[PDB]
């Protein structure tokens, strides 16, 4: 019921890097503080390694295992803006604020990351654990997507959305929301392609992949906020981050056909500025009482 | 989070398996002992209130004026004699949110319920004290409910208009066209909803002199009404709404449903526009025959017969229109389009469903015209004459386009009060005031309608909440039995006072002497038939009150013969969306959607129950989704029997229900004498 | 495929090196021996053609009965006289497709390019036969050419305005919205283009009747636009072509902008609406100088000084409204407003620029009003006032909304014949013929203004194949020297013709009294300046033709001292799109895009070359793209200190230059002294 | 020294079939014989076949086995070309052109047609056959994908091109030309990474490798001869397609660093027949002239 218009809105958001140009974000750069460049570096690291655990294992595992020619072909899209847009664009993003080893060295760090390695670990262990045939495997890795898409980026985003909010790099902002609403997409895509897997399934079955969703959210969500105070309260920022990934959490649990699991909260206005019923024929005798 | 929401939210923690339903009330004092009484403007006395409203250009002083001081002071010290009390939190919420008068930085509050009351009660009476007085009894009791326009608006210098719903009718012209669009914007406004009635416009690949296949149909006029109405939100608060109805015999009638599909283009979804389908009892009929019907292109129909598609009778003139080789036409499947609108309004609750016989079996002005079409919440049903908008310094002929007033009555207080003969009366009243002050310089046909008309619309809520909270089961025949009695009382006391207002000002509406009022044949059924209550619980309830018998009715259809009508329309159901709260009624006569409604205000949640909801009461207050919807017809045809105009009637689903389930309940209220149906809501 | 588009195919096909261009003579003998001949409705003599096309509709009644048929005969006779020949395929194929009258079935010919221009000509003298003799040897000579509006639908009943370049002023309210959208649809409906001024439109975040943030700003106007021109789009004909002006230091300006934006989302983008920046010195002034600029609240000027923004001189009120404390303002970088004008052109060619004080620094109405904004095509600068339209049954203020009648000379053949006054003085005749019998009902500021100003509109063509065909390089300096001297001849034959229709007629234009014609400073350039050719080769050009000197122009100021002067305006050069195919020429004084052109018809390829190119003016037929913009910008300076109103100017980019060279284009432009600039080709 | 300007071109080369308005071929359709639009529709069906196994299985696991994060940026743009560009194309073809039994019958025709069915077990086959680390089934499956590319595909690109040739279905002609050129840079590239491989064996090794191509070069040709005959008799073109294959064939084996196989023959001329802006701020010497 849906594919072909995922489609259409895939291709008709198809961008490249080159389209920003990226120098005059120096402009803005040089008058941050040291906290702010070193958050910012950690921040944009962070969402550069999962994403390319997404285009080289989490993208093209799904596509494999997902049944159907143009499911496929959307999935492909996916991919290929993964690894050759999206990563590209992170690339360009280092390239232009920091100096070769600069880059070098916050990669080392953040590759050290206790809290960064437990979320990447955790969703590529659940990738890598898909066997073939088997849909209940397929569907706990589409979860884990639908985490990383529409939930786990977030902490990260937000950052650039802030700076972006107030007029601070505006170029690597407008490349960041270009990503995030590609990742939007993707984690809604995803989950509904793990819905149609949840919906072929017994109640006792439901019940436990619900369990299991939920489960794995908590897990995650643990290491988030651990994960928000190393990065944020340098800059003052951890309270009003916590926030948006409860926001996130919520949207990514909707994405998978689930309620939400935190109460609604208002969100960092800074953040925001930047931000068929069954047919049956009638069979006479119905125009009669 | 507030106390008061504390407390409202303390409602669903139950306590002995039980409802808190208690801790309702004791959130409304929290919600007044902490936000309400501190946010409160208060003065030394009523002069420094009401000359501090005046010269801040707060309230009109042109009404206040014909009233010396002394008597607003006794008009507002009989509104406060009362000591009203709110009796949920939700009541006085969505009051002091949506209808309490707030400062120019709406930082505090200037106006209580006594205080708005007695301001509506002093606009009412214009300059009768003890006319004040009886309207100030008259809401303080909650017996009565002026529509939200009037309600919020009466009295005030930043008012919009009182009048809620407007009905235009559009000619097959560009001008037209045009002069419909512009009328769309002024009234939306003005803040009401407008309707427009596109079956006159001639459909897709018509000819606009002698070259062919050169009109857009009525889907690029939908479009431009979409924008117009985007466009005119009301100042950007409440987001334009409009209606398009079209008969189902229109060629674009497919194109027009394809508006609302969730899968149409963006150069055909129209989003901000509801859509209505008035459909005759021909097409019923053939699709009960399951004969291939045809939907024609109303220009070729206009240059053949002189008149439009839709101002004849489909009944008589189908076949003559089908054996016409001058007239042009499509094949259709009647029962494949009955599937196609339940369809549609499985999925979007669209269109708007008008059974045109149904209306104009019992519509009373048919000599003035048929009702083609319905307002934007389907119960306005009155006679419209479209109007010929000609060029730039030609003189443009104005017809009809249809406009009334909205009021409530609230049937648990009306019946407890023991007051239907009164409160109609000044309810009668109220709408006749609001409609003789309405004066739209920008709506021609709208201004003629309402001075000639002069129809008004009486309506009726909490009728649910009166029956589970006297133990009647909603689907009964003792609430049907308690319906048919208490809108017969209410239609006869309604013509009581419409005869009455026309022998003191010795004027009737326009063209009532070709009107079955003024033939008699409207009281037919009331001078042979006697709807007095079948059954003693009902009679019981009706106790105190004189039912009106077929000689009280005998003598009510000779004092019509004598001094006529002063309104051609009196009664109609609007659904009553958010006044309802204020009231602590129900919905209109429609059933309730849930007992108790989870509804997010800013970043908190509040639980509001049904009025009166309790444990001995849970079952009474049966959900309309869990309802039989053949019961819920059987009881709106009964009430609609007594309405002259129609009755907001949504259809409430279940997802497990199929589209052939909502056909046959849309064949049942067609049969039924269904005059209209609202919304298809799927649980 | 057919011989004479395999004829026309052969040209490409090289035959010793070079085009066979000789062979599209060929085709067009074959186009008029297999098809036009074979498809031509022929008749038994000219009483029997004409009698049966008044009878089925074709031509009207009223300019045929004028003249006596022996009239007629003579003028047909004197069109067939001349034994036109249509050089290129191309010529007759764009004749006969667009322009000759055919059958209600489209499948016979019933007028020949003399029938037609006869019939044109009839219609022009309105009674006089040696006038419409002279108008018949006028167009048979190629030497005038009606616009496409008037040379398609002069004498036929079927048909639209002959006039299809408007210009409204809309004022800040919504009646005066709502007017504007029935105008628009109207004039579309007549098959004119529409453009709308939006600058006295108050901006987003506006108060309507003092409430805060309540207006959607010009761009919910451009939506509505954009749907009207949608909707009326000549019965289904052409797609329905509209633009919408916007002076820079609007606040809405980058909103406005962002309306032309490929990110730009449905809600926000206008697809069928053409844009227009109105660039005041003051905004060139502060991106020099790279001065912070403010864009400004449209309302909140009008509310502090009681005029509209666009209805001051920015220049000297500017400072004033950044320092008034209660004139609403939004800091913006003027250098990156410029950048962004350069993208946008880039892009999508949009907006057109229009630079408001070279037009008034030269605008001989300025008393009237200045120039706030241009047409479609950004060449119609004239005084516009804007209309009061009230609310119904209230008077409405009319102001003056311009509609100039377009028509243009051949430069070629003009000059080849000797005959500029001849042609200058017929063409201004045609032109004010068409202007006084031009009615539009549904327009009334675009009548009120026809009456009054009586502006016309006399373009030139053909200036680049004129300069190949005679050695002459488009940006030598020996080209700008013969555009300026015949320009200077044909403005002052114009004005000569203007001021002897003054006379005879003895009224002028409305405000004549108070225009630079009736105080003599238009002339002031005239009389102290010499436009005698600087170079032999353009004086032998202009050869056997008086060219008037400073005791002519002298001459010619008393004489509009003496008479007045008949038209506000009389020069404005068009796009002219289709009738240079039909009249063999290069369009407008633009040059060449492409020297052989090749287009898709149906499914068959053709070839237009440039007339009169061969192998010896192939060099001198220089493509646009490859010419130096600074020189074409300075021709059409040259050109337009000659023209009262301005000239349609289209800027041809390469793909290489950025948006910098756009912006150096568009400020050498501003500093020469351009009225407007068109489009932004990019190759 | 080669995968960044292959990715460069890649991406500069993106298109999408919409952008191609398909209406214009209407007519000249409508005019081809029975026999002429039957040997079109099954020719394009066959493309279809060939492109939705590229897109969902051999770029994909190409990219999968394949070193560096460039590397697998290009392979991962190839493969949503294949199934979310090219694919697709002949679906927007089919279509315009023909009626939905039609449209039916032909994608019923190539699950039934043994020579596609043939060609696709041998192709896909060996793509499945690889094995992690193992370079030797990495090789034996890019030499099956430059055959694919750069040889099986042009017995159905002979048809559109014959036509696009004679001024014929240029529209379609269109969208087959912009697939070719794709398929062209898409063989070359897959070429250039078996050649690496290739290049790493004793001189043994590649004497067997050498074997493997030219057999399995051998059994294909062997096959798309039948399915030529099959496709092309009815049409009266059999004799020139093969000449145009065996041109190609030539062609796959110098993209995999090899001889040609097959003598030169002339081809048929009509089928040779058938083959935002840049911004700078303003200076303020730009205001001045
Ligand atoms: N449910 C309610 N509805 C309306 N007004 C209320 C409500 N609860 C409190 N108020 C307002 O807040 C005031 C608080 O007084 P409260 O009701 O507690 O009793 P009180 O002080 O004994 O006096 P009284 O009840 O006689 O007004 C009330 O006088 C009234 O103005
Ligand atoms: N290039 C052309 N442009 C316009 N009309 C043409 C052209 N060529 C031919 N015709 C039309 O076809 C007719 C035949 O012209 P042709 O060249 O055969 O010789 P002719 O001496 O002009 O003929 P006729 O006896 O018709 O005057 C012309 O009279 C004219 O109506
Ligand atoms: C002008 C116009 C009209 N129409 C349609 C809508 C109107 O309902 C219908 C009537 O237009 P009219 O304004 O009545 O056009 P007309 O009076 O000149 O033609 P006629 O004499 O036949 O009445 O034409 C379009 O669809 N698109 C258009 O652009
Ligand atoms: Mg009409
Ligand atoms: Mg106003
Ligand atoms: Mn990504
Ligand atoms: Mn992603
Ligand atoms: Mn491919
Ligand atoms: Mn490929």
């Amino acid at each position: 019921d849906f594919t072909q218009m995922f489609y259409n809105q895939n291709v008709k958001q198809f961008w490249l890097p080159e389209e920003i140009a990226l120098n005059g974000d120096l402009l803005t750069w040089k008058y941050l503080g040291k906290n702010e460049q070193d958050t910012y570096m950690k921040v944009l690291a962070g969402l550069t390694l999962l994403d390319t655990e997404q285009g080289n294992t989490g993208m093209p595992i799904v596509a494999e295992h997902v049944d159907g020619h143009q499911r496929k072909a959307v999935l492909n899209f996916m991919a290929m803006m993964e690894n050759a847009v999206h990563a590209k664009s992170y690339s360009n993003i280092f390239m232009t604020l920091a100096p070769t080893e600069t880059i070098n060295e916050v990669f080392e760090w953040v590759k050290q990351n206790k809290y960064l390695q437990k979320k990447a670990q955790m969703i590529v262990g659940l990738y890598k654990a898909i066997q073939k045939d088997d849909e209940i495997s397929l569907f706990k890795a589409m979860v884990a997507s639908v985490y990383l898409e529409s939930f786990l980026f977030y902490s990260g985003f937000y950052y650039p959305l802030y700076f972006y909010g107030q007029g601070k790099l505006m170029q690597s902002g407008e490349i960041i929301n270009l990503i995030l609403r590609d990742e939007a997409i993707h984690g809604v895509y995803v989950g509904l392609l793990a819905q149609e897997i949840y919906n072929k399934q017994t109640e006792e079955k439901k019940a436990e992949l619900r369990e299991f969703a939920i489960d794995l959210l908590n897990q995650l969500y643990e290491n988030e906020l651990e994960y928000t105070e190393d990065l944020y309260d340098q800059v003052g920022l951890s309270h009003d981050v916590k926030k948006f990934i409860r926001y996130n959490a919520n949207k990514a649990l909707m994405n998978l056909g689930f309620d939400p699991y935190f109460e609604e909260e208002d969100i960092n206005p800074i953040v925001l500025n930047g931000l068929k019923a069954t047919v049956e024929p009638l069979k006479d005798d119905d125009f009669y009482f | 989070v507030p106390k008061w929401i504390q407390l409202n939210n303390e409602i669903m923690i139950q306590k002995d398996g039980k409802f808190q339903f208690d801790k309702d009330k004791e959130a409304v004092h929290s919600y007044f002992v902490d936000y309400i009484n501190q946010n409160t403007v208060f003065f030394h006395n009523l002069k420094e209130k009401l000359d501090y409203l005046v010269e801040n250009q707060y309230y009109e002083e042109e009404f206040l004026s014909l009233y010396s001081f002394e008597d607003i002071k006794e008009v507002f010290k009989t509104a406060y004699a009362k000591k009203f009390r709110f009796p949920s939190f939700m009541s006085a919420f969505k009051f002091y949110n949506d209808y309490a008068l707030k400062t120019n930085d709406k930082k505090k509050i200037l106006e209580r319920y006594e205080d708005r009351i007695s301001i509506v009660a002093l606009f009412f009476a214009n300059g009768d004290t003890e006319k004040a007085k009886e309207y100030v009894n008259l809401m303080i009791n909650q017996e009565y409910q002026p529509s939200t326009p009037t309600f919020l608006n009466a009295g005030r210098k930043r008012r919009g208009e009182l009048v809620s719903c407007f009905l235009l009718e559009v000619n097959d012209s560009l001008n037209d066209i045009s002069r419909a669009i512009d009328i769309s914007m002024q009234l939306s406004k003005l803040g009401g909803g407008v309707s427009l009635n596109l079956s006159k416009l001639r459909a897709k690949g018509e000819a606009i002199k002698d070259v062919e296949n050169a009109t857009k149909g009525v889907v690029g006029v939908m479009k431009l009404l979409d924008n117009a109405f985007r466009y005119a939100d009301q100042m950007g608060q409440r987001q334009g709404s409009g209606a398009a109805y079209l008969n189902i015999f229109h060629r674009d009638i497919n194109d027009f449903l394809d508006t609302k599909k969730i899968s149409a283009d963006e150069d055909v979804r129209v989003k901000t526009l509801s859509i209505g389908v008035v459909i005759p009892d021909k097409f019923v009929e053939l699709a009960r025959e399951d004969k291939a019907a045809y939907v024609f292109y109303p220009h070729t129909i206009y240059k053949e017969y002189g008149q439009h598609m839709d101002e004849m009778d489909m009944n008589e003139m189908y076949d003559k229109f089908v054996d016409n080789p001058r007239v042009k036409k499509e094949k259709i499947n009647p029962r494949k389009l009955l599937e196609k609108l339940a369809m549609l309004r499985s999925e979007s609750g669209y269109p708007y469903i008008m059974f045109q016989d149904n209306v104009n079996k019992v519509h009373a002005n048919n000599h003035i015209s048929k009702v083609k079409f319905s307002n934007l919440c389907s119960e306005v049903l009155q006679a419209s004459q479209v109007s010929s908008y000609t060029d730039y310094d030609e003189e443009d002929e104005i017809g009809l386009d249809i406009s009334c007033n909205l009021g409530s009555l609230n049937i648990l207080n009306v019946m407890e009060h023991k007051s239907i003969e009164k409160t109609v009366k000044l309810a009668t009243d109220s709408l006749t005031h609001v409609s003789e002050t309405t004066d739209i310089r920008n709506a021609p046909a709208v201004r003629r309608a309402n001075k000639a008309m002069k129809s008004i619309g009486l309506g009726a809520m909490n009728l649910h909440g009166y029956l589970a909270q006297n133990g009647i089961a909603y689907e009964s025949p003792e609430a049907r039995d308690f319906a048919n009695t208490f809108f017969m009382m209410v239609n006869f006391y309604s013509i009581q006072r419409s005869a009455e207002i026309a022998k003191e000002k010795g004027e009737t509406f326009d063209q009532y002497e070709g009107s079955t009022y003024a033939t008699g044949e409207y009281f037919d059924k009331y001078v042979s038939t006697d709807f007095s209550p079948k059954y003693e619980k009902i009679a019981n309830l009706f106790e105190g009150m004189h039912i009106p018998t077929t000689e009280d009715w005998k003598k009510l259809k000779a004092f019509v013969a004598e001094h006529g009508m002063y309104h051609s329309y009196r009664l109609c159901i609007a659904p009553t969306g958010s006044i309802s709260y204020v009231q602590s009624s129900t919905a209109s006569v429609m059933p309730i959607m849930e007992r108790i409604e989870e509804r997010t205000y800013g970043n908190s949640k509040t639980y509001y129950p049904m009025p009166g909801l309790a444990s001995n009461n849970w079952f009474f207050y049966k959900e309309a989704y869990d309802m039989d919807m053949f019961k819920v017809v059987d009881m709106i045809a009964t009430i609609q029997q007594h309405i002259d105009q129609g009755i907001s009637f949504t259809l409430f689903l279940k997802d497990t229900m199929t589209t052939r389930d909502l056909n046959r309940i849309d064949l049942y209220a067609h049969h039924r004498g269904i005059k209209t149906i609202y919304y298809a809501r799927t649980k």
